[PDB]
């Protein structure tokens, strides 16, 4: 239901509305990433 | 029903008795059955 269709299954018109909602959604959300961090040795660690 | 080779028993207009008759048996009122299967290819409306 944002897509009416003539019939009962999972046709395409799912992946449509599907594609529709997340896409109102990455419209909105307005996210800053913040955060704190450890801080490791590095010569006791096998990958550089 | 002709005679026996005359014309026809029904030209000389002179009534006959001893002609022959068609007969059935018990059961030749058998009413009849047919049947049919339906299926349709393309609906009225369609398409995702």
């Amino acid at each position: 239901n944002i897509i009416n269709t003539i019939t009962d299954g999972i046709t395409y018109a799912n992946r449509t509305e599907f594609f529709i909602r997340v896409m109102v959604l990455m419209m909105m959300d307005r996210k800053i990433l913040t955060m704190e961090f450890y801080d490791v040795d590095t010569s006791a660690i096998s990958n550089t | 029903p002709i005679y026996t080779s005359g014309l026809q028993k029904m030209q000389s207009s002179k009534v006959s008795m001893a002609n022959v008759v068609l007969s059935a048996g018990s059961d030749v009122i058998r009413q009849a059955a047919i049947k049919y299967n339906v299926v349709r290819t393309q609906e009225i409306i369609l398409f995702e």
